[PDB]
């Protein structure tokens, strides 16, 4: 039959991709902001209280 | 180009809390500086040698064109520089 | 294998962690996660069971002929077993492209120990720490 | 560094040389079509043969008979060589290791390269000349350039291997100045304009005898035929179009063998490496005719 | 040029001094609210790096600065900043050399 | 495993295809050359001899 997509779909052209990747499920992030942040010089501490 | 600044700048942050940087010193920081200024001894001597070098010797005020100023302040004229 | 997200289907990342990753041919198609075992002078093909066959697991899918990458013994590897199994199990290749417990089959030692167990068909975790040849 | 023995002047100095050893005849990149492909696998796509227009009936319906099209498919391989040397090697050698292991690797990709190429070429030609012994020198060449003629395609390259050249520049049409117009055979041997420019064909790319692969390599699985000129059924020359065979040659960075030297970060290990990925596949493989013994 | 950068003397060791401890001295244009010229305003040059093409040429320029336990980013175009390089590995280099970490080993030994 | 080219092969890229189509085999042809060309004015007529 003629020549059509579904008999040259690999050999005449290829397939568009989409440029961008759909980025999928991103948990919300807020600890920095919502505590405050110790910068330790130390692995293990004691903090006075 | 643009009429407000564009780049960040480092100079934000939790304010004057629990963590340390130059521009984010607490009271007692500045208390402290306060401290070794007051001691006096070797220490506070050379620090005030070195406000005497910079800044002990006096100063001049100057005006570009101060002639061209002259007006009257108060009944009597005087020009910029003299004000 | 497969992990399913909401509607969407994606493969497995194979290999969890190790270095010892090797170069051989394929003596067949192979399929990622495939055990398989030398066929020939640096040719390996799918592991048959019971034993005595296997060099380590298929990295990626391959046609008959082409080069394959391997994981060995050291590697850390997400595997699809043909059984239930749980942590502590020593597997071997089922000869049917899975993994089965050594306790199954009829082989008394195994290659890899489940640290994560699985239901059968489910991908477990599992650490490759033997290689099986021929002796007799 | 710290070397052990001082160099005094005048050339009262320790020997300080490397002879090589054996160097294969690199041919392949100018002896096909090289693609620089953009990725690891891909297609060539070809389209089918000439044909007749119909005889038909006048006011009937005229028939399709379209241009149909099916693909090459390339499918590179990775080609590697490496070599790791302890610190107290490189600080100690008569000579720069780094320098003598990154031309090892360079050389032995190319070579990689050429057995890909020339496994290819002789085992997926699809005409044959078998010259039974008998006239083995311009004749057989003469008659597979028929041979790949009577596909109606032209070639205008052969490949040759070392006993191939030896009949050759033994044939009496050659080896006598009167019978080749020059005597640039008997003086010059392979070098010879002419060995470039015989039967139609203008271009000449010799081949070394270990090319070729036997199987007897490791790593490598060999081809279906003898590459050899000696003895009864060796292939020891292929004549073809050069246009026709594809070497297509894939890196992941630059266009090109990648050489990368490395230091071990833990052991005191130094190292280098070279990747290549290569296929070679005919577009037409009638378009290639070899020569047996 | 006298009144566009009345306090010019203070702005040359401010950006000299960067470019000889960074690997360049990098800043903005800046504009009063009416569009003419304010000042040239140095940026913080440990906050800033260049996006080079492949010749080597800057065509952006990606910060990263300190925000409340955390760090803001973002990304400009070379099209309305400026960058001063000093020391550096060649005439075409445009993104030049630290003389502190060049040093680096020196002033450790030093330190120790 | 890890990310291989294989996996992604037609996901994160698409395979080349030439923009050049290689041709099939071609006949020879020299008849308008090796022979005398008459256009005619009717598709069947006579030339006397
Ligand atoms: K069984
Ligand atoms: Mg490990
Ligand atoms: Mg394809
Ligand atoms: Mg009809
Ligand atoms: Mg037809
Ligand atoms: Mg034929
Ligand atoms: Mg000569
Ligand atoms: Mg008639």
């Amino acid at each position: 039959f003629a020549a059509s997509d579904p008999e040259y779909v690999d050999t005449l052209f290829r397939e568009q991709l989409l440029e961008v990747v759909m980025e999928g499920r991103e948990l919300r992030k807020v600890a920095r902001e919502a505590s405050n942040v110790i910068n330790a010089n130390t692995r293990v501490g004691d903090v006075p209280i | 180009a643009s009429s407000t600044p564009q780049t960040n700048v480092d100079s934000m942050g939790g304010g004057h809390s629990y963590q340390f940087n130059g521009q984010d010193l607490t009271f007692e920081d500045l208390r402290d500086i306060k401290d070794v200024r007051d001691s006096g001894g070797q220490v506070a001597q050379l620090m005030d040698y070195k406000a005497l070098l910079n800044f002990g010797e006096g100063c001049e005020i100057h005006v570009e064109g101060d002639d061209e100023t002259k007006q009257l302040v108060d009944g009597e004229p005087m020009t910029l520089s003299e004000w | 294998a497969t992990e399913t997200q909401g509607e969407h289907t994606f493969p497995v990342e194979v290999l969890i962690s190790g270095e010892e990753l090797r170069g051989y041919t394929a003596g067949e198609a192979l399929s990622a996660g495939e055990p398989v075992y030398l066929s020939g002078d640096y040719e390996v093909s799918a592991s048959s069971a019971d034993g005595g066959e296997f060099l380590g697991v298929n990295l990626y899918d391959v046609a008959s002929g082409e080069p394959v990458a391997l994981a060995g013994d050291d590697c850390e590897v997400r595997v699809e077993v043909s059984e239930q199994v749980t942590a502590n199990d020593e597997i071997l290749p089922d000869g049917l492209g899975t993994f089965e417990t050594v306790a199954t089959s009829a082989a008394s030692a195994g290659v890899a120990i489940v640290q994560e167990g699985a239901a059968s068909g489910e991908v477990c975790e599992a650490y490759i720490f033997a290689v099986q040849g021929t002796t007799a | 560094s710290d070397p052990e023995y001082v160099d005094t002047l005048f050339r009262e100095q320790l020997l300080e040389v490397v002879m090589e050893g054996r160097e294969l005849r690199k041919v392949a990149r100018e002896a096909s079509n090289v693609i620089n492909a953009n990725t690891r696998v891909g297609d060539v796509p070809i389209a089918s043969d000439e044909e007749f227009a119909r005889p038909t009936g006048q006011g009937a319906e005229i028939r399709d008979d379209g241009e149909t099209y099916t693909t090459v498919a390339w499918n590179a391989t990775k080609l590697t060589e490496g070599s790791r040397v302890t610190d107290e090697m490189r600080d100690q050698a008569m000579v720069d290791l780094i320098e003598r292991n990154i031309q090892r690797v360079g050389a032995s990709l190319e070579n990689g390269i050429n057995r890909v190429f020339l496994t290819e070429l002789v085992d997926n030609a699809q005409n044959n000349h078998d010259t039974a012994g008998s006239n083995q020198g311009y004749q057989a060449l003469n008659s597979a350039v028929g041979e790949v003629d009577k596909d109606d395609f032209r070639p205008d390259t052969y490949v040759t291997h070392p006993d191939y050249r030896t009949q050759l520049f033994n044939d009496t049409n050659l080896a006598y100045a009167n019978r080749a117009g020059t005597n640039e055979v008997l003086r010059n041997r392979e070098d010879a304009p002419i060995v470039g420019d015989i039967a139609g064909l203008d271009m000449h790319a010799a081949m070394s005898s270990a090319t070729y692969d036997d199987g007897t390599d490791i790593g490598w699985s060999g081809g279906s035929e003898t590459w050899g000129f000696s003895s009864d059924g060796d292939k020891g020359a292929v004549v073809y179009d050069r246009d026709n065979i594809h070497t297509i040659l894939y890196a992941p960075n630059g266009q090109d063998v990648e050489i990368k030297d490395y230091e071990d970060p833990i052991r005191d290990i130094t190292g280098v490496n070279g990747r290549l990925h290569v296929d070679c596949q005919y577009s037409q493989g009638r378009s290639s005719a070899t020569v047996q013994y | 040029l006298e009144d566009a950068f009345p306090h010019l003397d203070l702005l040359v060791l401010d950006l000299g001094g960067d470019a000889l401890w960074y690997p360049y001295a990098v800043g903005e244009i800046q504009e009063t609210i009416t569009g003419e010229f304010k000042e040239a305003l140095p940026a913080e040059p440990w906050t800033l790096m260049p996006e080079s093409d492949a010749q080597g040429k800057v065509q952006a320029w990606h910060q990263r600065t300190k925000t409340h336990g955390g760090y803001q980013t973002q990304t400009l175009p070379a099209d309305d900043l400026w960058h001063i390089v000093i020391n550096k590995a060649s005439a075409r280099d445009e993104v030049g050399i630290s003389e502190v970490l060049r040093n680096k080993d020196e002033i450790q030994a030093f330190k120790q």
